[PDB]
């Protein structure tokens, strides 16, 4: 952008991503489920595609860390800030980091990795925080009961599509 | 940035300073691209006397540069309005984030006010 690196949107539709490391909290196979289900949420509303990688540099580098972890924003231990992400662009951009000090769960009994990843990925794609409390892009983790009936707020749809268009 | 906000009590215990102040200026990148800062007018200080303050030692509240990475976003119409900012001290500077407990004093229940002024400390160490 003007001062910090990054671009408003990815200049390509077919993105690649990698789950760098894993959280003990959850079985490796369950992380893959959460992250992938996460990404799908945005593919359904756009022509975007996501290919998983296991080596090399993907666009979206997903990873778990605690306290100091490379970038200029160390995590705050248990509670408060659960995760952060970067906007589209080269290098660290698009990447998403997660606070391991939190209790990551694939169910409604802890901090739902899916819910958070879905939110963070929105940033990797170029979205900002929403004021609409019903919008996924609202930063305050509102944990919903039955996961099966999770739904995107119209607002997020209008948001992401105003960038990448709807599916063809 | 996504997060679970703290209960006011946890906001009080884990923070380094629990100041009361008014937002004097719009965000500006100081001596780092990473953080944006707001000039603030500190009125009452409920916590952090190991940093003085009195009425004008803390004149800036820092927060990340961009919302996506947790930067706090303030948008009120009346600048004399007062807020309760519970924040940490990186170096000797007050930092705030998307989750930091920041709410206008006036919106605060009488109970919450009483907690900030006197009762929350009681529950912190244990």
């Amino acid at each position: 952008f003007r001062t910090f690196p990054g671009i408003p949107k990815w200049r390509k539709t077919h993105l690649t991503y990698r789950i760098v490391n894993y959280t003990p909290d959850l079985p490796k196979d369950a992380v893959d489920s959460a992250v992938e289900k996460a990404l799908k949420v945005w593919e359904e509303v756009t022509p975007l595609t996501f290919s998983r990688l296991y080596e090399g540099e993907a666009d979206i580098m997903i990873s778990f860390a605690v306290r100091e972890h490379g970038d200029f924003y160390p995590f705050d231990g248990p509670g408060n800030v659960l995760a952060h992400a970067y906007a589209p662009g080269p290098g660290i951009n698009g990447d998403a980091h997660f606070d391991d000090d939190e209790q990551w769960t694939k169910d409604t009994t802890g901090t739902n990795l899916f819910l958070v990843a879905a939110h963070e990925i929105g940033h990797s794609l170029g979205l900002f925080h929403s004021a609409n409390t019903e919008a996924l892009m609202y930063p305050l983790y509102h944990s919903l009961t039955d996961l099966t009936r999770f739904r995107l707020s119209q607002d997020d749809i209008n948001g992401i599509q105003s960038l990448y268009g709807p599916p063809p | 940035c996504t997060c679970v906000p703290p209960h006011p009590q946890t906001a009080f215990c884990n923070s380094d300073l629990v100041i009361r102040a008014k937002f004097v200026g719009t965000p500006e990148v100081n001596q780092t691209t990473l953080y944006q800062r707001y000039e603030i007018k500190m009125t009452k200080m409920y916590k952090g006397f190991q940093a003085l303050g009195d009425a004008a030692d803390i004149r800036f509240v820092y927060t990340p540069a961009m919302e996506s990475v947790c930067g706090y976003f303030h948008r009120s119409h009346n600048r004399s309005e007062e807020f309760l900012i519970a924040g940490k001290l990186q170096d000797g500077l007050l930092h705030i984030t998307t989750c930091s407990f920041v709410a206008p004093w006036n919106s605060l229940s009488l109970a919450q006010r009483r907690g900030f002024t006197k009762t929350y400390t009681v529950g912190c160490e244990e």
